[PDB]
């Protein structure tokens, strides 16, 4: 009922996540994809933007939501049980006004438990975000940056 | 944002229903007691023409009597007061003596 | 005072409200963003109601 | 003249079969139209099936 | 057993809620709606008004 263009798609085995502004979708088939049983469901309604580059470290996906200035990073946890999708919670609530603005890449390591956001608002700094997930419980989240000169 | 008009430009008690078709097309379907006005969220007024007449919108209290659903492109509108009526004199065959 | 709020309707991030003065009818939006300033310049996100 | 009447009979048997096969068609096509509409997916692929 | 007119209906996804003055209904089908499997159950009894 709302003409939503499709911007981002993050492939997972079993499910593909389609992310329109104001409407989010999951493409899960069961068995083979086989055209007939391809299926699609409207899971979440949170807002994504054109320049919100999503990079999914694991089950969860990080995407930067630009404000007027000083963007705030957002995290969405794609849960296999589509019943408990809830919404995408902010991870820079404790540290807003921090990332400069124009973000051109989000990189992380699942093994090393961090994701780095680097923005052309301030080219020098690499904004480290280190997390420690323990059985789906967020034990610690830390925001800091690396200045190379 | 832009002023819609005079104080009496809208109805005394209008029914206002926001329209969200697209990231680019977004509107407000405000129903005067008699007639419709439709403004963009930028404030610009997009003129409405009533082909096939109106007299469906005209209501003493449009707030209570109008029910609308905004599908992708256009909205269906029900006047609660108006009673649906079968169209007589539109029969398939007027008499058609079968034998 | 003397201002009637005809309809408040919300898009996901911000709400557009049209309100009637005893002289005019206006369209205006209330934006719920956490820190962002509403207008260019605007040193500290001023609350001026229009 | 017998076979000519018999030809007409085979025309009727074929005609009756086509109607019977046509009854199952509109039920089967009609049922598929139901699921494609409710599938909320649309597109060329659903028009193809 | 009580002649209740239907005033409000809210479609979600796989269930339609029918609201009548003092009795509420859920319209769920499973699979396709299809009429044969239309179903309706009287869930709650709370009071709604016009």
């Amino acid at each position: 009922n709302r003409i939503a263009i499709l911007k981002y798609a993050v492939p997972f085995s079993e499910e593909l996540l389609i992310w329109s502004d104001e409407a989010q979708f999951v493409l899960t088939a069961s068995g083979t994809l086989t055209s007939k049983s391809v299926e699609l469901n409207l899971t979440t309604q949170f807002d994504v933007q054109d320049r919100a580059r999503p990079f999914g470290i694991g089950r969860n996906v990080y995407f930067a939501s630009p404000r007027s200035s000083f963007t705030s990073i957002h995290r969405y946890y794609a849960v296999q049980d589509v019943s408990s999708v809830k919404n995408a919670e902010d991870i820079t609530s404790h540290v807003p006004n921090y990332i400069p603005n124009g973000v051109f890449s989000i990189c992380g390591s699942g093994t090393e438990n961090f994701c780095s956001v680097l923005s052309h608002g301030d080219p020098s700094k690499i904004f480290m975000y280190k997390f420690l997930y323990l059985n789906e419980e967020l034990r610690q989240q830390s925001w800091s940056h690396w200045d190379f000169g | 944002l832009n002023t819609l008009g005079d104080n009496g430009a809208l109805g005394q008690a209008p029914y206002i229903h926001l329209i969200n078709r697209d990231e680019h097309e977004q509107y407000y379907a405000v129903f005067t007691g008699s007639g419709i006005r439709v403004f963009d969220l930028s404030g610009n007024e997009k003129q409405v023409r009533y082909p096939n007449g109106s007299n469906y919108i005209k209501t003493a209290n449009p707030r209570n009597d109008l029910r609308m659903v905004t599908v992708a492109d256009y909205t269906f509108i029900v006047n609660r007061n108006v009673v649906a009526q079968k169209n007589t004199k539109s029969v398939n065959l007027p008499n058609y003596n079968p034998n | 005072e003397n201002v009637q709020v005809l309809a408040c309707q919300s898009i996901s991030s911000d709400m557009y409200v049209i309100l009637r003065n005893e002289f005019n009818t206006f369209l205006a939006r209330i934006s719920f963003t956490k820190n962002a300033i509403d207008l260019q310049g605007e040193p500290y996100r001023a609350f001026m109601d229009m | 003249a017998d076979l000519s009447l018999q030809a007409r009979s085979k025309l009727e048997e074929a005609s009756a079969e086509l109607t019977s096969q046509n009854m199952q068609k509109v039920q089967a096509i009609g049922s598929i139209r139901a699921a494609i509409g409710e599938s909320m997916l649309e597109g060329s692929s659903m028009d193809r099936i």
